[PDB]
């Protein structure tokens, strides 16, 4: 899967999980993220 | 870091808001992929509220929406983790799995 266009949003609250093995988790359509 | 709302699967509850998993301390169990790719379960073990950081919008080919900093790594097809501006700016392709749960 592709990304097409990228946008700033400007600062927001973000976020991270820890996870202790293979350091990545899934997200909504199947998305490998990090962390 | 990823962004509020951005939907984590979760074995327990389904998808949950990285931001109510973080600020609720929310125990559950998430998905992970192998070395090699097998998709197998496991807890999360540690929540980050980092506070406020520069956010990007990233919109992809399907109609998803992926809002994080530049620096947050994702998979690639080939199985590498790459900041999602990299796989941007060079145009790779994220993995995507489609048989969660």
């Amino acid at each position: 899967i592709k990304i097409a266009t990228r946008k700033y949003l400007g600062k927001q609250n973000v976020y991270d999980i820890g996870v202790e093995r293979d350091h990545n988790f899934a997200l909504k359509n199947g998305f490998i993220a990090s962390n | 870091c990823l962004s509020y709302e951005t939907e984590i699967l979760t074995v327990e509850y389904g998808l949950l808001p990285i931001g109510k998993i973080v600020e609720k301390r929310i125990e559950c169990t998430v998905y992970s992929v192998d070395n090699n790719g097998n998709i197998y379960t496991q807890p999360v073990a540690q929540w980050h509220d980092r506070g406020e950081q520069e956010v990007f919008e990233y919109c992809l080919e399907d109609g998803s929406l992926i809002r994080a900093t530049k620096d947050h790594k994702f998979m690639t097809v080939d199985g590498q983790m790459l900041p999602i501006d990299e796989i941007f700016e060079r145009e790779l392709d994220l993995m995507r799995v489609d048989n969660l749960p």
